[PDB]
């Protein structure tokens, strides 16, 4: 789960962070353990320290978490980080890995949604679809 | 003197009227 | 039946190389559908030279 | 260097020097070319 | 005189312009000394300019109301070298230099690296497409006769259908 | 949302997926060959419409495409 | 932490005047504190009418300026109504329940800065062209 | 300490054979043809594909070197065409009669109607350059002084040209050499600086001063001795300011009261030419020098004593900003695009210093009646200053790309400025909608009032004042400041606050700039296109590395066109999209600036003075009452001073003709790749490919269109070309044929 409350890293700032958005429904959190007390960039603004911890960081949108999550893989080689997205005034919890694994990685008991049994030069006219709930794209 | 009771109620007022019921029709909701 | 090495013009009408020539680099010898890699002279907007075709947009111009 | 002047940047500058100055040279022992007369 | 258009020769306002460009060139010259090098400048520039308008007018121009040489292309034989003269004087020139760059690019994409061969030019096979360029009138009769000046469109690429 | 759709000329590349900013992709296991893979979008709701999983797929004329739909605050993209 | 600390933030010399102001003071009802704003912003907005005006030596223009400024009151009404037309809609409750933030009251503060509006450009125009 | 590396590179001809070497991304083949823009793009971007931060600081100090050839070559073409082709003997016996000029053009076609009646017996282009004002300054006064310098700049191109081949094939300096930034700038402030105005001071002294004094006498440029008889001569430079019978003891022995002749403070024009007096220049570079030589002793060595730059960061905090400078000084010696960036700044901002200081106190003698130059020296100095101010927020963004350290960046000045830059951006949001509303809507009312008959409710000098107060005291307090408080002067710094009319020849030399209800119009309009400008360049640095919409956008990169079209569209979002929009912008900004200064001085400052001492000026003072409605600036200022430009047809002011409606092309062009996109081109040449695939000739290297980045770069060079060739055919013609 979340484990609020989870220590924020010591940061003190960024005006570019959590407005209105969050309080009424939807923001997003993201938790890793960093094994270090070095300095990382934020996508707010640019430090914090991450902890020791258990540290988490309380983000506007998934697309900052991503951002944030990659950092971790890239620089720090912590792909620990664990998103999560927030209750009443939130939606959804556990955002990533989704299946306990990362999405990149091939997991068995996924099932294909999205997928089309065919090319995309077998997309029909949309003349064909014309005047009906079909799309000239879904199957 | 028609002129001067028609142009600034169209001009002024004839808008702010139909500004008023778009702009409650537009941030209405069901 | 098309092999490696064979000259091929390509029928699939979306392609970049549609109706163009290229040498087939090699064939999956499974089941696989679209097994047919052609490497091209021209590269393709992303820059590219290489497919996966079936042999149903291929022929044997040779 | 022979190999450096047979480059686009080069080769596309001297022949148009070269033809720039075909038309230069022609413009001044014939002047005011308007027709073939 | 085929639109009212009379003769240069006889056209008052075209020769009147030489009046007043020579006027406005000899008092530009009457201000400096005589002997000086701007003042020899001035007759090289008012000789060409003779050389201009009797130039224009043995040609047999045609000068309107303003007296300025008009050209006729309907393409008369007796107005000839207006258009059709030095159109014809263009045409070899501007396929030379087409049909040049359009033999040397066939035989550089049949070689190992042709992209390279476009980026430095290959002065042997960029003489060679000059050597069959010139006879390009001639070269693209049998070319065009033989089928391989032209590709089916079975061969070019094209965007769906 | 917009709609991602992912078609069969895929090959199990996995560059779409990692090339995903939003997390919306990931790979599944495919049906007839048992061994080979497909991208999937089973997180549309999530996806912004960048279309960077496009710029990394590299099949000509690329096996995933994105139709830009109805824009809500995720797809808008909005930190408000 | 989110918010940034800058040290004149969470000043108490600038937190006491934003706690005393007639948009965030406790005791007051809707129908008061849409008089107080109304008070205050009606009687500077006949300021720049009369002294900056199409008509300023005349007779004439000390009536016609703050004339104006009632134009802009009753105009500003409207706007009070269609904001809470619009942004209270079924008077949609929210986690503070302030006038602000579910409606609760809002017709009376559109009617008490229409009092107060029209008042102090009215109490103004006695103190420029008498008094 | 002097560290080198013995030929790391070697001086062959196999690189020059193959374009794009330097790359791993390139010299594989252009196998598309924007490998051909792409070669010409990431040339001189030598930190992209050399990841060694030595050999990236070798190739940039060699490459000053190509430039400092190219410069001096640029200075003898300068100095040989006033050697050969120019009027510039028959000039200096009458300066304010005959024109300067240079560049005979060839008897050909018929440009050598070009060649004009300049002055006396030379035909040529009337020049705007000023040289001939700098030469007779420098003492200048026969042709072959100007051919051996030709010829000096020449050699010294060779010099610097060598000199670039040596410090980058033969003896390389290591990483070591370029960090120390102490032992720099002891050594530019007073060697560079110091020396190089104490050096000129010693012209000006021996050199310029005795020439000119014969000169401002009016002997002849014939009967004047050679400026080496100054100096072997004794008795003759003690017939003209005889305090050199001296010699150096009142310098040695303090007694510097002796040199009250040739080093002044006398601080105005001169009467007989109209140029800053010279004893008072050859005081001032000496007394630079000295500022200069005692700062270049400033900074610690490997002497102990001297300040050191890493510790007055540390130390320099406070309680408002945290951790203070600590981190700048390891900033600024190790990258190198914040140092350019900064030295882009204070360069261009000292560019347009030198413009403002140089119509107003006119440096050389006969700069100030030659009205065809002065203000083609001020309009050119403001236009290179704007071009390195936007250099400064290029090069800061790409500063926070690659170079920015997040690790090394912690509660410093840069991440404490990278943390509010919401509030710095958006409060720089609201000022320019303020000043855009309360500047430009002024005119937009005094368009409809003048429009309306309503002249009495706009506002003017006739209407409801808006008169510039802050400006007219600084007007007071520096007009009546000499003899009060710099009481050494004889006369004021300028003649421009306030003084009397100098007039040299029948015409202005200088005389106070009033301030009025339109001068406070316009320099609102000055300071609201600047801050917008400031605007979109400190929105593309602050934002470089990410924002709420994208938060990676530095990964992504300084030069990159778009996230695509989803999160609404995320065109133009990068760092190098805000220094394409803020080009126009600068040269939205700087070309009012030009519209302000050509008819200020037309209208009250430059003219003719009568017999009498009545002044009638160009425009004829309609500044005041025109240039505060738009109209007013079209009827009054580009319609009525165009006149000169297009009826410059048959004459020998043509070419400034056909260069305005040349230039007009070329702005227009410039919307035919703004205004469309790639996408477009890219399905237009694929029509293209194919008739010329259908003739079996399309090329190897495939045709593509121009990239998106590359599109808004190549309509934004031919706009600012578009518009300042414009505008420098309308100045050029205007002011050669009134002025
Ligand atoms: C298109 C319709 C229209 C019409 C008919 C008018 C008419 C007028 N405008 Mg204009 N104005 C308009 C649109 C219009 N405006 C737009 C679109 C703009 C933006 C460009 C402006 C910008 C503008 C400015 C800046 C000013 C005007 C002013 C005026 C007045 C000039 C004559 C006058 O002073 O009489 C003398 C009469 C008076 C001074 C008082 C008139 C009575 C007031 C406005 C209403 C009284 C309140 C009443 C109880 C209820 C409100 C009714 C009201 C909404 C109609 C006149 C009433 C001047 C003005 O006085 O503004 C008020 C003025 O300074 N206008
Ligand atoms: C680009 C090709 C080109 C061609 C075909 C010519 C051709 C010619 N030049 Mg020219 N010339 C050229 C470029 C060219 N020039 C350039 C770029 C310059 C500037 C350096 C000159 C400067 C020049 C001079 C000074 C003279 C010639 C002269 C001549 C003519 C005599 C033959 C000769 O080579 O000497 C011949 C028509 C001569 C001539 O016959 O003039 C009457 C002559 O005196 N040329
Ligand atoms: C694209 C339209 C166009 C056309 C049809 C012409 C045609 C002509 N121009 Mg014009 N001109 C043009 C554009 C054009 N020009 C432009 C864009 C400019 C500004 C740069 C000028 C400025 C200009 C001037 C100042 C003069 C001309 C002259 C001429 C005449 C050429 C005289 C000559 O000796 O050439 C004959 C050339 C040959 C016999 C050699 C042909 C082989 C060459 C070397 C091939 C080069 C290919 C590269 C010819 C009628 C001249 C004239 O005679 O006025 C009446 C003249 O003095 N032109
Ligand atoms: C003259 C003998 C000579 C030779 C044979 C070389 C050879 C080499 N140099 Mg060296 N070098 C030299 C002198 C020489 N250099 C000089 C005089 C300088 C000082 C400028 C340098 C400074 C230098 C640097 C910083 C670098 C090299 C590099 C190189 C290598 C690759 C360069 C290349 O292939 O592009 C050839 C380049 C050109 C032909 C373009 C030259 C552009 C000139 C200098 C200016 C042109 C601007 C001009 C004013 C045009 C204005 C616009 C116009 C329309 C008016 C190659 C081994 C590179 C290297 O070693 O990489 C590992 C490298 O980074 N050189
Ligand atoms: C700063 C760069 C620069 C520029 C833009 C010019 C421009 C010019 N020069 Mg100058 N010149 C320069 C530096 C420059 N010069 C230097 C450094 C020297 C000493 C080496 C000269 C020595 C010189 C002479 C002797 C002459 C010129 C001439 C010219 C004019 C004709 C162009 C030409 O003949 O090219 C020819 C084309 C090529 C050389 C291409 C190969 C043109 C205005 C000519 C002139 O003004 O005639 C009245 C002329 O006679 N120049
Ligand atoms: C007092 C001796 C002295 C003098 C007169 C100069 C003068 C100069 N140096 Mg400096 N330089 C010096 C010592 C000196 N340097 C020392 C001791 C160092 C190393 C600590 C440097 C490191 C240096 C670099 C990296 C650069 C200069 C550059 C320059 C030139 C500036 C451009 C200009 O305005 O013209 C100028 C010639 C610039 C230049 O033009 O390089 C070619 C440049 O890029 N210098
Ligand atoms: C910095 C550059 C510079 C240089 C190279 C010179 C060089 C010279 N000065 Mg000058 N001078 C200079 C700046 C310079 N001066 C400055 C800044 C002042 C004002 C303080 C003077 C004031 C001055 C006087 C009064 C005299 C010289 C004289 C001399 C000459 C003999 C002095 C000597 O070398 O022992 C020598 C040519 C003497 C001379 O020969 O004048 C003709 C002489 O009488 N100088
Ligand atoms: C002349 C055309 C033009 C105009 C009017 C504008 C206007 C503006 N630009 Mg734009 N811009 C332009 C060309 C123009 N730009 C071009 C060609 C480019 C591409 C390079 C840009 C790219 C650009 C950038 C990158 C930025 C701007 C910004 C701005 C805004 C500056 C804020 C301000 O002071 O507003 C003041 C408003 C005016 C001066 C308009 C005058 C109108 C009068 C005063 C009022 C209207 C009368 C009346 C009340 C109308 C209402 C009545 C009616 C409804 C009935 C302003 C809206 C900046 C911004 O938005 O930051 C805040 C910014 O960063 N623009
Ligand atoms: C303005 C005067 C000013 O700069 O005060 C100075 C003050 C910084 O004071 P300190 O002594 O904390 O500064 C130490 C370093 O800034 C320089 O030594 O600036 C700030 O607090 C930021 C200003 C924001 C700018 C607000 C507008
Ligand atoms: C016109 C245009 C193009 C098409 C322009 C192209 C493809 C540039 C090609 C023109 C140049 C002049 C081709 C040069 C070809 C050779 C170098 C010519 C050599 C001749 C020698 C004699 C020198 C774009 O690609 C584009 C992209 C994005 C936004 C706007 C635009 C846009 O407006
Ligand atoms: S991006 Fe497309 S081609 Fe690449 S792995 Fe995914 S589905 Fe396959
Ligand atoms: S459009 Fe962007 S966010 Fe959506 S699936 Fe593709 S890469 Fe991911």
């Amino acid at each position: 789960t979340l484990n609020l409350n989870a220590p924020t890293p010591i940061f003190g700032g960024s005006t570019g962070g959590l407005l209105r958005k969050a309080e009424v429904e939807e923001f997003y959190s993201i938790t890793w353990t960093g094994k270090s007390e070095t300095v990382f960039e934020l996508p707010t603004g640019g430090a914090a320290i991450m902890r020791a911890g258990e540290n988490l960081l309380r983000l506007a949108r998934k697309e900052q978490c991503i951002a944030l999550g990659a950092q971790l893989k890239d620089k720090f080689k912590i792909t620990d980080y664990k998103i999560y997205r927030v209750y009443p005034s939130g939606e959804v919890q556990f955002l990533h890995p989704k299946d306990g694994v990362f999405p990149e990685k091939v997991n068995p008991g996924r099932v294909a949604v999205g997928s089309n049994k065919r090319r995309i030069g077998q997309n029909p006219d949309p003349a064909k679809l014309k005047f009906k709930g079909q799309e000239t794209f879904d199957s | 003197n028609l002129p001067s009771i028609l142009v600034p109620m169209v001009g002024i007022v004839l808008p702010a009227i139909v500004m008023a019921l778009l702009f409650v029709y537009i941030e209405t909701d069901e | 039946m098309v092999q490696r090495g064979s000259k091929v013009r390509i029928l699939r009408k979306e392609s970049y190389w549609y109706q163009e020539i290229g040498t087939v680099a090699s064939i999956d010898q499974s089941g696989i559908k679209y097994p047919v890699i052609v490497r091209f002279e021209k590269v393709n907007y992303s820059n590219v030279n290489s497919n996966n075709f079936s042999l149903d947009e291929v022929v044997e111009v040779e | 260097f022979s190999k450096y002047l047979s480059t686009a940047p080069v080769i596309g500058t001297l022949t148009a020097f070269f033809l720039a100055g075909l038309l230069i040279e022609i413009n001044r022992f014939n002047p005011d070319l308007l027709v073939y007369p | 005189d085929v639109a009212g258009l009379i003769p240069c020769s006889q056209s008052d306002a075209f020769e009147r312009r030489l009046k007043n460009t020579t006027q406005r060139l000899e008092n530009r010259l009457k201000k400096y000394e005589p002997g000086s090098a701007p003042a020899e400048a001035l007759q090289k520039q008012i000789d060409k300019t003779q050389q201009r308008f009797d130039k224009y007018r043995n040609s047999g121009l045609l000068c309107g109301a303003d007296g300025l040489p008009h050209l006729i292309t309907d393409g008369r034989w007796s107005h000839a070298g207006e258009f059709t003269i030095p159109g014809l004087l263009f045409l070899y020139i501007a396929g030379f230099i087409g049909w040049s760059g359009r033999s040397y690019l066939q035989a550089v994409a049949a070689s190992d690296n042709s992209t390279e061969k476009e980026i430095i030019i290959d002065i042997p096979v960029a003489l060679q497409s000059v050597s069959k360029g010139f006879v390009w009138p001639l070269a693209a009769l049998q070319e065009f006769s033989s089928g391989k000046l032209t590709a089916r469109d079975e061969e070019i690429t094209i965007s769906p259908r | 949302a917009h709609t991602v759709k992912i078609y069969d000329t895929c090959i199990g590349c996995t560059q779409c997926v990692r090339a995903c900013p939003t997390d919306v992709l990931e790979m599944v296991p495919w049906d007839g060959c048992r061994a080979n893979q497909i991208a999937s979008a089973p997180r549309t709701e999530d996806c912004v419409g960048c279309k960077r999983c496009e710029s990394a797929c590299p099949t000509d004329f690329l096996s995933i495409r994105v139709y830009l739909g109805a824009e809500t605050t995720r797809s808008m993209g909005l930190g408000y | 932490i989110g918010h940034l600390s800058t040290p004149i933030s969470n000043s108490s010399a600038v937190n006491g005047l934003l706690a005393n102001l007639p948009a965030y003071r406790k005791g007051l009802t809707p129908r008061l504190r849409g008089l107080e704003i109304g008070m205050a912003h009606g009687y500077f907005l006949t300021g720049p009418f009369v002294e900056l005006g199409p008509l300023r030596n005349t007779d004439g223009g000390i009536l016609y300026g703050s004339l104006s400024a009632v134009g802009l009151v009753v105009i500003l009404t409207a706007c009070l109504a269609l904001y809470g037309k619009a942004n209270f809609s079924g008077s949609s409750k929210s986690k503070d329940a302030t006038l602000w933030e579910s409606g609760e009251g809002w017709s009376d503060f559109v009617s008490g800065w229409l009092i107060g509006g029209a008042g102090s450009v009215g109490f103004a125009y006695l103190l420029l062209q008498y008094i | 300490k002097i560290v080198i590396d013995k030929d790391p590179v070697s001086t062959s001809f196999d690189k020059w054979a193959v374009p794009g070497h330097f790359s791993r991304t390139l010299a594989k083949g252009p196998k598309t043809t924007t490998w051909i823009w792409n070669l010409h793009a990431d040339v001189h971007d030598f930190d992209s594909y050399t990841s060694d931060l030595e050999e990236v600081s070798r190739k940039i100090f060699s490459a000053h070197f190509g430039h400092l050839a190219v410069v001096f070559i640029w200075l003898s073409g300068a100095y040989f065409h006033g050697a050969r082709f120019s009027n510039y003997e028959a000039w200096l016996s009458n300066p304010t009669t005959i024109k300067p000029s240079a560049q005979v053009v060839w008897p050909i076609v018929g440009q050598e109607i070009l060649n004009g009646d300049v002055g006396g017996g030379f035909q040529g282009i009337q020049i705007t350059s000023g040289l001939f004002q700098m030469w007779r300054a420098s003492g200048i006064t026969t042709e072959l002084q100007l051919y051996v310098t030709a010829i000096g700049a020449l050699v010294m191109a060779a010099l610097m040209l060598f000199a670039g081949w040596f410090h980058y094939h033969k003896a390389a300096p290591k990483l070591e050499w370029f960090q120390n930034a102490e032992s720099m700038m002891n050594h530019h402030l007073g060697g560079l600086f110091g020396l190089g105005s104490l050096s000129w001071a010693g012209h000006q002294i021996h050199v310029s001063l005795p020439v000119n004094k014969l000169l401002d006498s009016g002997v002849s440029p014939q009967e004047i001795p050679l400026p080496h008889e100054f100096i072997l001569n004794k008795d003759l430079i003690a017939q003209l300011y005889p305090s050199f019978g001296q010699g150096l003891t009142p310098f040695f022995t303090l007694n510097w009261n002796e040199y009250s002749d040739f080093l002044t403070f006398k601080g105005g024009l001169n009467p007989v030419t109209g140029g800053l007096w010279l004893s008072d220049s050859a005081h001032h570079h000496l007394a630079i020098a000295v500022l200069f030589i005692v700062a270049g002793h400033m900074y610690r060595t490997n002497w102990g004593i001297g300040h050191s730059m890493k510790e007055m960061y540390d130390s320099h905090k406070g309680p408002f900003t945290g951790e203070g400078h600590k981190g700048v000084y390891e900033i600024f010696t190790n990258s190198w695009h914040a140092q350019l960036s900064l030295n882009l700044a204070l360069f261009g901002s000292l560019s347009i210093i030198v413009a403002h200081h140089m119509y107003s106190m006119p440096p050389y003698p006969y700069l100030a009646t030659d009205y065809a130059t002065s203000l083609c020296l001020f309009t050119h100095h403001v236009w290179i200053g704007g071009f390195l101010i936007v250099g400064a927020g290029a090069h800061a963004a790409i500063f926070m790309v690659r170079d920015y350290d997040p690790a090394q960046n912690y509660n410093n000045l840069v991440d404490r400025v990278l943390r509010h830059r919401d509030a710095i951006i958006s409060h720089l949001n609201w000022v320019c909608i303020f000043l855009g509303f309360h500047s430009f809507g002024l005119y937009i009312h005094n368009d409809t009032m003048r429009a309306l008959g309503r002249p009495q409710d706009m506002f003017s000098d006739a209407a409801i004042q808006l008169q510039p107060v802050f400006a007219q005291w600084v007007q007071g307090v520096n007009s009546a400041a000499a003899g009060n408080t710099a009481p050494n002067a004889l006369a004021n710094a300028s003649y421009a606050f306030g003084g009397d009319i100098v007039s040299v020849g029948g015409k202005v030399a200088m005389m106070p700039i009033s301030l009025g209800t339109a001068d406070f119009l316009v320099h609102h309009i000055h300071a609201f296109t600047i801050h917008v400008t400031v605007l979109i360049l400190l929105k593309g640095v602050l934002f470089a590395r990410n924002s709420r919409l994208i938060p990676d956008k530095a990964n992504l990169g300084f030069r990159f066109p778009c996230d695509g079209p989803g999160r609404g569209g995320t065109c133009q979002v990068s760092a190098w999209d805000h220094v394409f929009l803020g080009l126009f912008w600068m040269y939205n900004s700087l070309s009012v600036v030009l519209f302000h200064f050509s008819w200020k001085m037309q209208s009250d400052v430059w003219g003719n003075v009568t017999a009498d001492g009545a002044v009638s000026h160009i425009t004829g003072n309609n500044f005041a009452q025109g240039a505060i409605t738009i109209n007013g600036w079209l009827r009054d200022f580009l319609w009525a001073q165009a006149s000169q430009v297009i009826q410059s047809y048959g004459s020998a002011l043509s070419a400034y003709g056909l260069m305005f409606l040349g230039a007009h092309f070329i702005w227009a062009f410039s919307l035919m790749f703004l205004f469309s996109g790639r996408g477009y081109w890219q399905e237009l040449i694929e029509s293209i490919v194919w008739a010329h695939n259908k003739l079996k000739f399309a090329p190897s290297i495939q045709p593509r269109a121009l990239s998106i980045t590359q599109g808004r770069a190549v309509g934004v060079a031919h706009y600012l070309l578009g518009g300042i060739a414009t505008t420098w055919s309308f100045f050029h013609a205007r002011i050669i044929s009134v002025g």
